[PDB]
RNA sequence: GCCGGCUAAGAUCAAGUGUAGUAUCUGUUCUUAUCAGUUUAAUAUCUGAUUCCUCGAGGA
C-alpha cells in the first residue's frame, strides 16, 4: 500500500534531542511521542516535569529556558506569606511596621 | 521569517495552548491570544483528519434506543398524564463548552444484597454484631485515612446501628432560597 | 459582502478592530443612558461627548500597517 | 438563476397565485403567515402590476412572510420577488 | 502498584463499584479495576483497587484480609503435588506451615500468579520429601476444609 | 429540491458539401448516431443541414450520458474539421 | 479622587468606629493611566459627628472597593484582592489573591464567602480560609458582564446589573463544593444564569427590602434616568400562568407605539428568562373597551376581574 | 406548545446526531432549528446549548443539504440562545491557520453579525494595544 | 473487524449505468527513487533536470 506510506504521513521524519536524537516518523506518531514513556524519561533527565506546556518542544536549551520562564511566572503569582506580610512588632508597639514574618519571631523570641 | 514553536512559546502568556500549526498562521499572536480567552470552546478537532467525521470503528453496533424511565413508568387518561408529568425528570446535559467527537461515548455503609450474600445478619436492638473487618480495627486501632469515621462498639454506641448502616462519618447560615413558589 | 462590517478569510486584525470600534461609537451615540454614563464620568456636556465621538470616528486604532 | 430582487421595497403589496396561495416566499413554509410582503416599484409596474412573487402568474391573494421568518427579521431585506436572468 | 491493593476471591455478587464502596471505609479508593475474561466475559475473581496513599492500601490489606465477602474468601494484598482452588489469603510461608503437619517439605513452595495482576492465579505446586507425605496429602489434605475454600490435592505426574 | 440532457454539436459539417453529395448527409447522420449510441440511449437526434455552422442536437434520456458525449466530442476531429460540443 | 468608602470596627481595637476612604492619584481616563492610590483612615469620634485623621497608606493602584470582613477589611487594589488589619502607622497586609481577571469594581461578603465583581467579567466566588490564611477562587461565570452593581439575595444567589441596561440573577448549582485547595480557561466550577431582563436604562443600585408595613420583600432597583422599579417573585403557578397569558395576548393586540417588537426589546443583549413585563400588562387598563373585551374573553374573564387581579399584585408589594 | 417536551426528545436527537447516516443528521438539525425558534423567551437554554454541542461538529461537512440544515439550525440558535454564545463558538476559528476553517467560521460569523449587530458590542473580547495601534475601548472601563 | 500485523485506512485517470439530486461498478496505476520551483496549516499535486551482478536473457 505504498500509497498509504505517503498518504498517512510516512517518509517524513522528525527528531528530538530530548529523546536521544530518536528520529520519529509521520506527524501523527511524532505528536503523540511527547506523552509516551521515552519522552517522559528524557525530560526527567533535566528535572523538568512533562506537562502540556512542554509539547512540540524538541531541543534541550529551549526546554530549560521555558522552564525558567514558567518557574518565574508561577512563583511570582503565588501568595508567599513569609516575605509578603506586614507585621508591626510590640517592641515600640507604635512604630516599625516594616517587620517581615521572620523578624517578628526574632523580636518576640 | 516565521516563528518557531519554542520561540512563540516564549512570547505568549499561556504557552500550553500553542500547537504545531499555530506558527503557520497569518497572525499567530492574535490566534494564541484568542485561544486563551476565558471562554470560547475550541475547534472540532477533526478538521485535519481524513475520515469524514465518522469513525468506522469502536464497535458502534449497539442497542437502537433506550427510552427514559418516564416512558414506561383509551391508552392513558389524565391520570396517566398526571403520572407522566410527575415522573418527568431532567436528563443529563453537557455545559456550554463540551463538544462531541467520534470517540467520547465509550470512554461505613454497605448494600443489602452484599450483606445478604456475605452471610452477615441484620442489626439487633441492643447487642454487639460487628462486621468481620471491624475486629481488625478494634485490635490494631482506627484507620489513619479516615479518622472521622465512627463504628459501633469502638466509637459509636450500640443502641449507632439501624438497618444496613454500620458506620457514620462525623466531620468536625440562612440557607433557604429567596424567591420560590409555595 | 455588501454589508459593512462583515469579514472573510483574509481579514486582518486592524480591520476587525476598527470595525468594532466604529460600531461601538455609533452604539454610544444611539443609546441615551450610555452617553449619560460617559458624560457623568468625564464631567463634560453631552453635546461635547457626542462631538468627540464623531471626531474619533474618522481614524480609530491609529493609521494602518506599512 | 433563482435570485431575489433585494431592492428597496415600497408601498406595493406582494401577490400570490392560485397555486402558491398559502406559501411563504422565502422558506416555502405553509404554517402561520405573519407579515405582509412589500415589493419595489420596478416589480410593480405596467404588465408587472399583479403577479405572483414566487412564479409570476396572475395574482389572486396577498403574499405573507411566516412567523419563523419574521422572528429572524428576514422581512427586513429588499424586495423578495423571484427574478430570473 | 504500591498504592494499589490486589483483591482475590470475588464472587458474582461483587462488582466494580461494590469493591470501591466496601474499601471506602478503609481509605480513599480512587479507582477500581476488574479484568474481564475472554470466554465468559465476566470477572475471574481477582481485581485491583487503586487508592491515593500507600497507608490506606496497607490498612485495607490488614483489615480486609481473609474476609467472607459474597460467600467467597476475599483478601487484599500488595500488588510433585498440585493444589487447586486455594484461598489467596495464604502465603508461601503459610502454605509451608500448613503442609508441615502432614509431612516434611523439601523446599519453599511456589504459587502460580496471573500475568496481569500477579497476586493469585488459583493453583499452586508443592513438592514433598518422600511419597508417604504425598500419599498423606492425597488422603487427608485432598478435601480438607481450608479457609472458606475447598482445596483439591492431586499428583502432578504419575507413571502407570 | 435541487436544480429540478441535450448536447449541441457545432462545426461538424457544411451545407456546401451536401449540394453535390446527397449521400454524405445521411452517412454523417449515421456516423453521429453511432457516435452518440456509445455514450448512452439516444432518444432524439437531429442535424440542421441548412445551418452554416453545422448545428446538430442529440437528446438522450439521461443528462450524464449527454455530459459524457459532450466531454468526448469536444476537441475531436470529424471529417477534417474540429467540431465542438456544448450542453443545452 | 475618592472612589470607595467604608465604616467598620476592627477586632484588635475596642468598640471604636473607623472610616476608610480609597483615593486615586493622578488618574487619566483616556488613555487610562494612574500614578497610584491611598487609603485614608479616620476615627469618627464625638458620637459620629467628627472625623480625625489617623494615617494614610499608599497602594500601587486605585482602591475601588472596601468591605468590612470578620473584624478586618477587604480591599480591591486594581486587579488584586487583599485583606488588611488596622495598625498603628498604616494598614497591614495579611492575605492576597492574584488571579482575578481585569479589575475589581465591587466586593460583597456573606459570612463565609466573598463575591467579586470584575469590570468585564461578571462574578468570582472566593473563600477565605481562616486557619490557612488563604483566598481561593472556587467558582465563576460563563458570560462577560460589565457589572455596575451587585446585590446578595441569599447564600447562593447574586443579583447583578450592567452598563448596557440589563439585570441578571446568578445562582450556584447545588453540587458546588466550597472546600477547594479550569475547563474554559477559568475556574473548575461554573454558576448558572436563572434570570435575564433588559430594562432599557442603566441600573446603579439594587437592594432587597420591604417597602410597605406588613407587605412582602421585593428587589428595588434604580436607574440613571431617574426611574425607580421593583422585581417581585410569584408565589403560585396560577398567578404566573395568568400573567404569562396576559403578556402573550397583549404583545400581539397592543404592539409598541414606535414599531418595536416587545419580546425582542427585552431580549436586547440576552434572551429574556423568567420575567413578566408588568408595564406592558398594566396597559390593559388603557385600551379601548372593545379590545379589552377581546383580550379578557380569551382569559375566560371580564375586564374588571383582570383589573382587580393586576391591582392585587401591585398592592401586595408596592403602593 | 413545545416548551414542555424538549427534555423528552433530547436523547433521541443526540442519538440521531451521532449517526453516520446523512439524512439522520440533516433532519435532526431541522428539528433543532424548529424547536429553537418555537421556544424563545421561555427559558429552555440548557437543552439547546446541550444540543448545540452536538450540532456544531458538523460545520466541516461538504454535502450541501447537510450544511444548509446546519446553517438553519445555527441561525435558529442565534435567536433562542443568543449571539454571545455563537461568538464564543466562532472566536477560536476566526483566525485559524487553515483556509477551510477560516472560510467556514467567517461565513458563520457574518451570519451572526448581520443579525443583531448591536448586541455584539457588549460581547467582544478585550484585545491589548500593540506598539503601533490602540485597541482597548477605554470608555467601557470608566467606573462611576 | 481479529489475535504490531495480516495491503478492506487514502488519492487518482479512462470507460459503463442512472437520478431532479446524491451516486454505483470495472480496469487500472499508485510514485517503492533524488534535487529546484508552485502550492498546501503540513502532506499531496503539478511544473523541469538528473555501469554492476546473475544464468543472448533478467534484475539493479
Ligand atoms: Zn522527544
Ligand atoms: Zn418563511
Ligand atoms: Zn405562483
Ligand atoms: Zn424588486
Amino acid at each position: 500500500p505504498y500509497w498509504l506510506y505517503k498518504l498517512h504521513g510516512l517518509n517524513i521524519n522528525y527528531n528530538c534531542e530530548i529523546c536521544g536524537n530518536y528520529t520519529y516518523r509521520g506527524p501523527k506518531a511524532f505528536q503523540r511521542h511527547f506523552a509516551e514513556w521515552r519522552h517522559a524519561h528524557g525530560m526527567r533527565c533535566l528535572g523538568i516535569p512533562n506537562t502540556a506546556h512542554f509539547a512540540n518542544v524538541t531541543q534541550i536549551e529551549d526546554a530549560v529556558s521555558l522552564w525558567a520562564k514558567l518557574k518565574l511566572q508561577k512563583a511570582s503569582e503565588r501568595w508567599q506569606p513569609d516575605t509578603e506580610e506586614e507585621y508591626e512588632d510590640s517592641s515600640g508597639n507604635v512604630v516599625n511596621k516594616k517587620t517581615y514574618e521572620d523578624l517578628k519571631r526574632q523580636g518576640l523570641l | 521569517n516565521r516563528f518557531t514553536v519554542a520561540e512563540l512559546k516564549q512570547l505568549v502568556a499561556r504557552p500550553d495552548v500553542v500547537e504545531m500549526h499555530d506558527v503557520t498562521a497569518q497572525d499567530p499572536k492574535l490566534l494564541v491570544h484568542l485561544k486563551a480567552t476565558r471562554n470560547s470552546v475550541p475547534v472540532p478537532r477533526h478538521w485535519c483528519f481524513k475520515r469524514k467525521y465518522l469513525q468506522g470503528k469502536r464497535g458502534i453496533e449497539k442497542p437502537p434506543f433506550e427510552l427514559p424511565d418516564f416512558i414506561k413508568r383509551d391508552i392513558d387518561y389524565q391520570k396517566l398524564h398526571d403520572a407522566f408529568f410527575k415522573w418527568q425528570t431532567k436528563p443529563k446535559l453537557t455545559i456550554h463548552g463540551d463538544l462531541y467527537y467520534e470517540g467520547k461515548e465509550f470512554e461505613g455503609d454497605l448494600s443489602d444484597e452484599l450483606r445478604i450474600s456475605l452471610g452477615m445478619p441484620v442489626g439487633p436492638n441492643a447487642h454487639k454484631v460487628p462486621p468481620p473487618w471491624l475486629i481488625a480495627m478494634q485490635r490494631y486501632g482506627p484507620p489513619p485515612s479516615y479518622p472521622n469515621l465512627k463504628i459501633p462498639g469502638l466509637n459509636s454506641p450500640i443502641p449507632p446501628l439501624y438497618g444496613d448502616v454500620f458506620g457514620t462519618n462525623a466531620a468536625e447560615i440562612d440557607r433557604t432560597p429567596w424567591g420560590e413558589l409555595e | 459582502s455588501k454589508y459593512i462590517g462583515t469579514g472573510h478569510a483574509d481579514t486582518t486584525k486592524w480591520e476587525w478592530l476598527v470595525n468594532q470600534h466604529r460600531d461601538s461609537y455609533c452604539s454610544y451615540m444611539g443609546h441615551f443612558d450610555l452617553l449619560n454614563y460617559f458624560a457623568i464620568a468625564e464631567n463634560e456636556s453631552k453635546a461635547r461627548v457626542r462631538f468627540n465621538l464623531m471626531e474619533k470616528m474618522l481614524q480609530p486604532c491609529g493609521p494602518p500597517a506599512d | 438563476d433563482l435570485i431575489f430582487c433585494r431592492k428597496q421595497a415600497g408601498v406595493a403589496i406582494g401577490r400570490l397565485c392560485e397555486k402558491c396561495d398559502g406559501k411563504c416566499v422565502i422558506c416555502d413554509s405553509y404554517v402561520r403567515p405573519c407579515t405582509l410582503v412589500r415589493i419595489c416599484d420596478e416589480c410593480n409596474y405596467g404588465s408587472y402590476q399583479g403577479r405572483c412573487v414566487i412564479c409570476g402568474g396572475p395574482g389572486v391573494s396577498d403574499a405573507y412572510y411566516c412567523k419563523e421568518c419574521t422572528i429572524q427579521e428576514k422581512d427586513r431585506d429588499g424586495c423578495p420577488k423571484i427574478v430570473n436572468l | 502498584q504500591d498504592a494499589t491493593v490486589y483483591v482475590g476471591g470475588l464472587d458474582e455478587k461483587v462488582s466494580e463499584p461494590l469493591l470501591w464502596e466496601l474499601f471506602l471505609q478503609a481509605g480513599p479508593v480512587v479507582n477500581t479495576h476488574m479484568p474481564k475474561d475472554r470466554v465468559t466475559g465476566q470477572h475471574q475473581g481477582y481485581g485491583f483497587v487503586e487508592f491515593l496513599s500507600e497507608e490506606d492500601a496497607d490498612y485495607a490489606i490488614k483489615i480486609m484480609n481473609m474476609i467472607k465477602l459474597y460467600g467467597k474468601p476475599i483478601r487484599v494484598n500488595k500488588a510433585n503435588i498440585f493444589i487447586g482452588n486455594l484461598d489467596p489469603e495464604i502465603d508461601e510461608k503459610l502454605l509451608y506451615d500448613t503442609f508441615s503437619a502432614f509431612g516434611v517439605i523439601l523446599q519453599t513452595p511456589k504459587i502460580m500468579r496471573d500475568p496481569d495482576t500477579g497476586n493469585s492465579k488459583g493453583y499452586a505446586f508443592i513438592n514433598f520429601a518422600s511419597f508417604d507425605a504425598s500419599d498423606a496429602a492425597i488422603e487427608a489434605m485432598n478435601g480438607q476444609y481450608l479457609c472458606n475454600r475447598p482445596i483439591t490435592v492431586s499428583y502432578a505426574f504419575k507413571k502407570d | 429540491r435541487r436544480a429540478g440532457r441535450v448536447v449541441i454539436i457545432k462545426n461538424m459539417f457544411h451545407p456546401m458539401d451536401f449540394e453535390d453529395d446527397p449521400l454524405v448527409l445521411n452517412e454523417i447522420r449515421e456516423d453521429l448516431r453511432v457516435e452518440c449510441s456509445k455514450f448512452g440511449q439516444i432518444r432524439k437526434l437531429l442535424l440542421f443541414d441548412r445551418h452554416p455552422d453545422g448545428v446538430a442536437s442529440v437528446s438522450f434520456r439521461d443528462p450524464e450520458e449527454a455530459d459524457y458525449c459532450i466531454q468526448t466530442l469536444d476537441g475531436r476531429w470529424f471529417g477534417g474539421r474540429q467540431i465542438t460540443a456544448q450542453a443545452w | 479622587a475618592a472612589f470607595s468608602v467604608a465604616v467598620c470596627r476592627f477586632s484588635n481595637t475596642g468598640e471604636d468606629w473607623y472610616v476608610l476612604v480609597g483615593v486615586a492619584k493622578d488618574l487619566i481616563l483616556n488613555p487610562r493611566s494612574v500614578a497610584g492610590g491611598f487609603v485614608y483612615t479616620y476615627k469618627l469620634v464625638n458620637n459620629g459627628e467628627k472625623l480625625e485623621f489617623l494615617h494614610k497608606t499608599p497602594v500601587e493602584e486605585v482602591p475601588a472597593a472596601i468591605a468590612p470582613f470578620q473584624g478586618r477589611v477587604l480591599i480591591g487594589v486594581g486587579k488584586l484582592l487583599r485583606v488588611y488589619d488596622l495598625g498603628k502607622k498604616k494598614l497591614l497586609r495579611k492575605c492576597e489573591n492574584k488571579h482575578i481577571a481585569n479589575y475589581i469594581s465591587g466586593i460583597q461578603t456573606i459570612g463565609h464567602r466573598v463575591i467579586v465583581s470584575d469590570v468585564q467579567e461578571s462574578f468570582i466566588w472566593v473563600r477565605y480560609k481562616r486557619n490557612e490564611n488563604q483566598l481561593i477562587i472556587f467558582a465563576d461565570d460563563t458570560y462577560p458582564r460589565w457589572v455596575t452593581t451587585a446585590s446578595l439575595l441569599d447564600y447562593d444567589t447574586v443579583a447583578g446589573a450592567d452598563k448596557f441596561g440589563n439585570i441578571c440573577v446568578v445562582r450556584l448549582p447545588p453540587n458546588t463544593n466550597d472546600e477547594v485547595d479550569g475547563l474554559l480557561n477559568g475556574a473548575s466550577q461554573k454558576a448558572e444564569v436563572i434570570m435575564n431582563y433588559h430594562v432599557g436604562e442603566t441600573v446603579l443600585s439594587l437592594q432587597k427590602t420591604t417597602l410597605i408595613p406588613g407587605g412582602s420583600e421585593s428587589l428595588v432597583y434604580t436607574t440613571l434616568s431617574g426611574g425607580i422599579g421593583i422585581l417581585v417573585p410569584f408565589t403560585s403557578h396560577e398567578d404566573h400562568d395568568f400573567f404569562q397569558h396576559v403578556e402573550m395576548h397583549l404583545r400581539s393586540e397592543h404592539p409598541p407605539l414606535c414599531g418595536r417588537d416587545h419580546l425582542s426589546f427585552r431580549s436586547y443583549y440576552f434572551p429574556v428568562k423568567n420575567v413578566i413585563d408588568g408595564d406592558l400588562c398594566e396597559q390593559f387598563n388603557s385600551m379601548e373597551p372593545n379590545k379589552q373585551k377581546n383580550v379578557s374573553e380569551e382569559l375566560d374573564r371580564t375586564p374588571p376581574e383582570v383589573s382587580k387581579k393586576l391591582e392585587d399584585i401591585r398592592t401586595r408589594y408596592a403602593f | 406548545m413545545g416548551k414542555d417536551y424538549i427534555y423528552a426528545v433530547t436523547p433521541l436527537l443526540e442519538d440521531a446526531l451521532m449517526d453516520r447516516d446523512l439524512v439522520h443528521r440533516q433532519t435532526a438539525s431541522a428539528v433543532v432549528q424548529h424547536m429553537s425558534l418555537g421556544v424563545y423567551g421561555f427559558g429552555c437554554e440548557d437543552s439547546l446549548n446541550h444540543l448545540l454541542n452536538y450540532v456544531w461538529p458538523n460545520v466541516f461537512e461538504t454535502s450541501p443539504h447537510v450544511i444548509q440544515a446546519v446553517m438553519g439550525a445555527l441561525e435558529g440558535l442565534r435567536v433562542a440562545i443568543g449571539p454571545c454564545r455563537m461568538l464564543q463558538y466562532c472566536l477560536q476559528g476566526l483566525f485559524h491557520p487553515a483556509r477551510k476553517v477560516r472560510d467556514v467560521y467567517w461565513k458563520i460569523y457574518n451570519s451572526i453579525y448581520i443579525g443583531s449587530q448591536d448586541a455584539l458590542i457588549a460581547h467582544y473580547p478585550r484585545i491589548y494595544n500593540d506598539d503601533k495601534n490602540t485597541y482597548i475601548r477605554y470608555e467601557l472601563d470608566y467606573i462611576l
